[PDB]
């Protein structure tokens, strides 16, 4: 009986009998705050503790998995550090944003550039995000993290149609882009179950900030870095912020973001897109 | 040779049958695996997170989706008004079927352990006041007062320092496990009624909104088991997919 | 109260049906006498619906080929089976080059015989099934026309399947093919919501737009049971 | 007799299934065997011989096939000329189909492992010179000038003293193993792109020829590991066989 | 990664289509009712090319026959298989005195029931088989008209397999037999390159004149991918 | 369980079930320079070290594999010792020869005349390459060890006539013969996977000369030497030579060869062919 | 009952397979031989006269 | 395997292989003077010896048999 198998994998055992010299031919059988990252810091007092995503920290590629012979930069302080992004101004009947890792810090940066000039990509992100509001404020904002965050179509409505999302949508870049339907996250999925994966809610009378760590997810090692979007992220105005007159009506939504443990390969020429 | 016999149910599939096959590769040594976050062995895990729970259903909501995820409160002229109420049953059609609790549920007849739902409170920090939010075991219909109500489980809770309150299902039951309660003949099954009272009153000061919206959440517990697999209402085919 | 029903293991462990084919007489189609089937599994909804629970996914199969003529009844048909992985030249007939098997694994059975049963590995050259790509997998520029290849991940493509009538001269009677399979040696990662809307296309998950199905029930007050 | 049950996939024949027959000829003993030099239990060692591998190919070689096994090469006026290039895949038609590694890599699908090329100066003793040969990561193309192709990994050698230069292609992938990359849709199997370049010039005295021939030679190393075998496109009938 | 999968072992192991035997009712060949094939495994020509990386090669080899209408349907047919060495008496006819089956190995199989799997051990008098001969069986001068023996090695024709329908009257339906070979049990010696050129005849390697094909794609200029 | 099988005479292990008494009814299962011989001698300094085909010397026959009841004969100074060959003019134009071993030596010395004698032939074989050039000549030459190597025909370029090659083609004897189409070898094998079997390079700016030491390799311990050839020999110049006006234009090739380790059996009359 | 699998070559009769078959008469004993001379077990010594 | 059968209320041993519960459903296997009675009496001096039939004398019924 070689092992060919693909439970041969894990660390739970299971019992087969198997008439063949194939083990995947086999049958079932029984089942058994302040964060200083690199050359930038924050101070959050008003922020809630920070959610681990599948409570994992983000990691180097162990030698294990690691199937690339070159070796590896580790431009710890030029690549990991607090980037902060441009503010969504809120409204009544704002419907919410969405922006894809990692599309957006490639122009931003040494992160960027070195994007460019290699080939393979992996690292962990540090999600943060910052609305302010005072106590005559009621509000409370959804940010949701969810691997693999694929755009539909309503195909003209009608649903007898062929179409595509373009680049400009799948690949919004640093300023992002705003949700059509939020009902389906144009995903075709409830809003209300959103909340199975890693999420954290900005409740305005009580925490106005929030910060999610989310490490790489992958079923490879190494990826394309331009190519290959790895999660979104969700800023979703669940409950609609009322305010009486005369208070102010602008509400800033700020999101910065930090990489985590990056590795870069395959030194390479200049590649845009 | 060695002598057999042939017995009924030869030459039959069983879909739920686990067998061995013939491999048509021999010896194929697939890619070997790596480490990949999220690793999901049962689907109670999935069960026991909070998902949103849409209290207010209404047909006048049909063409605004959005806002199903919460149902407002505002400043009551009279004593004890009744703010929601719905099914407990996380099979039944109704508020239950937008949570992951009830979706999973459904692909399973009967199911067993104690639930629990969860309030949010969205509302400004200066806006105090309290709620009561009771639990009527079987037998009972929609309570009337206040006073008819309290007469099961019931919790008290207070907006100012405390943004979440948890209402606590407990196991009521004659059986063991609860088939789908559905209508008519299937309401011996139903879990019970869960309603939401006023007990005092919406207080706000001056120069904050005097209506707040409240978002309900639901989730199991470590007791929930679910069994005996079965086929949803979920999912339709009018026409092939192209 | 066990917990081994609601596990993974028992709940993707079962027939069901990814595939349906036929080799009409008379027809537009497949009236040749060979079908060459790119191999798909999600045109079928209810077992996708499962599979889009986990967004990596790593298993084996089980398959299970029923031959019936479109009426129900059968016939004494000699049927063969051939797998063609990617790059394996894929037949033009059925007296054509590829079906002489010389590499590529094929099984024999007819229609009197039980169905066929074969058991096929992970085949994928990544670490697990990926069924929501997001990205591209192709360089450069990518305009309206080439947006096609959004959501389409490579590893997913294992290879086609085909089917034929031996003989040289046509099989009088029509032949139905329903492909089935069971997953095995499952393991998951990344639980994600279950989709509330009607599928439409196979690769991309398009909804209507003009109707927006909510995922409760509707009643008349809120306060009324 | 012992009770029997049928299963599904009976009276099958499958082609890659491994079974037991009965022997015609019982007891019947062969011939004994003897010492035959070269006994290959592996297809590997096959694939680890260099074989020569054709650079150039033109449309109009093709009535004369001889030119295909090596690329001329000169004196330059400028800096910087590109003498040749071809992709680093052995699955893909191109330069590869004329080795032993490629056409023993068609019968298998997905492919692994570090390869190497090894280029041969057929030229004369007393000419000189130095060549620039690089080899770029996926995702590049046939870079424009010098400066470009040197940003990936390249290697320096000379013309006097030593005959040969062996360019290791490195292994750099997403994926454990590698599909075949074909036209369209499957270019994200893509290896790379090795682009040989004019570094200095050809130096030649008086009373030799100025014009010389490369031979390139290709090859596997230990690490390269191949599966999934599949048929080939390199064999046709469109007739039967007399 | 495992190295099992390049292994002679399994590239050599599976079933393939080494002969196609015909016996059709109406026509000038095997309409009496009987067909003598003489053993040649290369008028099939993607398994030979296989065959020809190496010199010499010792294996054994599982058989399978499978028997079918040339439409594709079945009768209930009984056929019978007959194996003849070298010196054995051939069958003249279908009531011949040779298919009486006293010393000589024979197998019985209807078109109901599945194939016919048989057992073949090295029957070479040799080492090995050896596909390419360079030299003349025969002593003495050899001609232009004797020129037919080279390329002709003896230790490689095991004897002639036969086939006939069981009864003194003819049998009213056609019968198409299809031979198949799984080699196990392989040693192997002498690695030769792969043939580029298409095949014409079975007993020697002769190549078309006129076209030689070129074993690599042709592109326009050597700088230009 | 008897010991049938074709495995079973191999030094390599396998496991199998077998429900039969034979074992090749079983299944499958899991796998797991100064030269001086004889009477002649030869000093090479500008040669490459010399390449041992399949890593093997050539020896004499062991009693193990012997089935031969007669005592052979060793002639160790008679037989074994260096014979050149004609020398072959290099043109521009030349597509390269070709030898039938042991076809070449029939006609000469004591080692061509006892081979009529006797019907039983084994021997090893020495294969030497001699092509002179100076330092203004710039080409290559490609000498290549190929077992059984058979002739084919173009069939008259139609391909629907059956034609064989003639007895002075397979046998060209001591003169040898020259190729037709050397990018099929005549065989409908391409050139550029020559190099698969033993092969040695030469380079007119390195080395002149080429060494390479066949074995005996065959199905039989013995074998008749006149109608069977072992190996064949191929000189293919794939770079060819460049040379400016003026330079010599005469390029010769020499060939030497010598057998090892020689038995003859089977005394008899004389036969020619 | 016992989960079975067939594979091809069912239902064949083949002439050199050596098999077990079913007796026709349970018990039978035959009648004890005795000593006969010239006993051969070879056809190897009918070839050496 | 319950001792049901018909063949285990003697005194002879049978090998037998069974497939099931029942014993019964088995296979066969391998086998393997003066004379005063009473207040009368009588003496017969001509005649022959006594002849007990099938060698058993009269006896009491034994409570093993009887029901
Ligand atoms: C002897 C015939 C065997 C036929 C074997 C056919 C292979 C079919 C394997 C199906 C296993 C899943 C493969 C991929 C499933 C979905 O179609 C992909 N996600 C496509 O996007
Ligand atoms: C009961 C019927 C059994 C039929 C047995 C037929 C024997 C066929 C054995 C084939 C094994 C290879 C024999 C030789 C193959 C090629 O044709 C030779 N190289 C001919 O040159």
């Amino acid at each position: 009986e070689n092992s060919n198998s693909a439970s041969e994998g894990s660390t739970i055992n299971y019992t087969t009998i198997n008439y063949y010299k194939d083990a995947y031919a086999a049958s079932a059988g029984r089942q058994d705050a302040q964060l200083t990252i690199g050359n930038s810091t924050i101070t959050t007092q008003e922020a809630a503790n920070i959610v681990i995503a599948y409570g994992e920290w983000p990691e180097y590629c162990p030698d294990t998995d690691a199937t690339a012979v070159d070796k590896p930069t580790r431009p710890d302080v030029s690549v990991n550090r607090f980037f902060t992004l441009d503010t969504k101004s809120w409204a009544k009947d704002s419907k919410g944003w969405y922006w894809k890792f990692p599309d957006v810090l490639t122009e931003v940066g040494v992160f960027g550039q070195n994007a460019q000039f290699h080939y393979l990509y992996r690292s962990g992100f540090c999600v943060h995000v910052q609305c302010n509001a005072s106590k005559f404020h009621q509000g409370a904002l959804l940010v949701a993290v969810l691997p693999e965050y694929v755009l539909g179509t309503i195909a003209g409505g009608t649903g007898n149609e062929n179409s595509h999302p373009p680049y400009a949508t799948t690949q919004p870049g640093q300023v992002g882009a705003v949700l059509t339907h939020p009902y389906v996250l144009d995903a075709g999925i409830p809003l209300s179950q959103l909340t199975v994966c890693p999420h954290q809610w900005i409740n305005l009378r009580t925490n106005n900030c929030a910060t999610i760590i989310v490490p790489y997810m992958n079923t490879v090692p190494f990826d394309s870095a331009l190519n290959h979007c790895n999660f979104g992220l969700l800023v979703i105005p669940v409950v609609p912020l009322d305010f009486n007159a005369g208070a102010t009506s602008e509400i800033p939504i700020t999101v910065t973001i930090a990489p985590m443990c990056a590795e870069f390969a395959g030194l390479r020429q200049a590649v845009k897109q | 040779g060695i002598p057999t016999e042939l017995k009924p149910g030869t030459n039959q599939f069983l879909t739920t049958d686990d067998g061995v096959s013939a491999p048509i590769l021999p010896g194929f040594h697939p890619t070997p695996p790596i480490h990949i976050p999220g690793e999901v062995r049962n689907l109670l895990e999935i069960c026991r997170v909070e998902t949103i729970l849409e209290v207010n259903n209404l047909k006048t909501n049909e063409t605004t989706p959005m806002q199903r995820l919460c149902f407002p409160v505002s400043v009551q002229s009279k004593t004890g008004e009744l703010c929601a109420a719905f099914r407990a049953d996380p099979g039944r059609d109704g508020p239950w079927q937008s949570t992951i609790l009830g979706q999973l549920c459904r692909y399973y007849t009967q199911w067993s352990g104690s639930l629990e739902v969860t309030f949010m409170f969205a509302g400004s920090f200066m806006a105090t006041g309290k709620m009561l939010i009771a639990y009527t075991p079987p037998g009972g219909s929609v309570p009337a007062d206040r006073i008819t109500a309290m007469l099961g489980t019931h919790v008290i809770w207070d907006f100012g320092l405390q943004s979440s309150v948890t209402l606590v299902v407990p196991w009521i039951s004659n059986t063991h496990y609860r088939a789908h309660a559905r209508a008519g003949y299937f309401d011996y099954y139903t879990t019970g009624i869960i309603t939401i009272w006023y007990q005092t009153n919406y207080v706000v000061p001056i120069g904050a909104p005097t209506t707040a919206y409240i978002v309900a959440l639901a989730a199991a517990q470590d007791n929930f088991t679910m069994k005996l697999c079965k086929d949803t209402e979920d999912i339709e085919q009018t026409a092939n997919i192209q | 109260h066990s917990t081994q029903e609601t596990a993974i293991g028992n709940f993707f462990s079962r027939a069901g049906l990814v595939s349906i084919i036929t080799m009409p007489t008379m027809g537009t189609q497949n009236t040749d006498g060979y079908a060459n089937w790119d191999i798909d599994l999600m045109g079928y909804a209810q077992l996708r619906r499962k599979c889009e629970l986990f967004t990596y996914m790593r298993f084996d199969a089980e398959f299970t080929f029923v031959v019936a003529k479109p009426n129900g009844e059968l016939v004494p048909q000699l049927l063969q089976y051939m797998y063609v992985p990617p790059g394996a030249p894929k037949p033009t007939s059925r007296d054509s080059f590829a079906w002489q098997t010389a590499t590529n694994p094929s099984v024999f059975v007819k229609m009197t015989d039980p169905p066929a049963q074969v058991s096929v590995p992970f085949m994928s050259p990544a670490s697990a099934y990926q069924w929501f790509y997001d990205g591209y997998p192709t360089f450069g520029e990518h305009l309206q026309a080439n947006d096609l290849d959004y959501g389409q991940c490579p590893n997913n493509m294992m290879g086609t399947f085909s089917i034929r009538t031996v003989g040289t001269k046509k099989s009088p009677h029509s032949i139905t093919l329903r492909v089935y399979m069971r997953i095995k040696h499952v393991r998951a990662w990344i639980p994600r919501p279950l989709r509330n809307q009607p599928y439409l296309f196979k690769t991309n998950p398009n909804y209507k737009g003009n109707d927006i199905k909510c995922t409760s029930t509707s009643r008349d007050k809120i306060t009324t049971l």
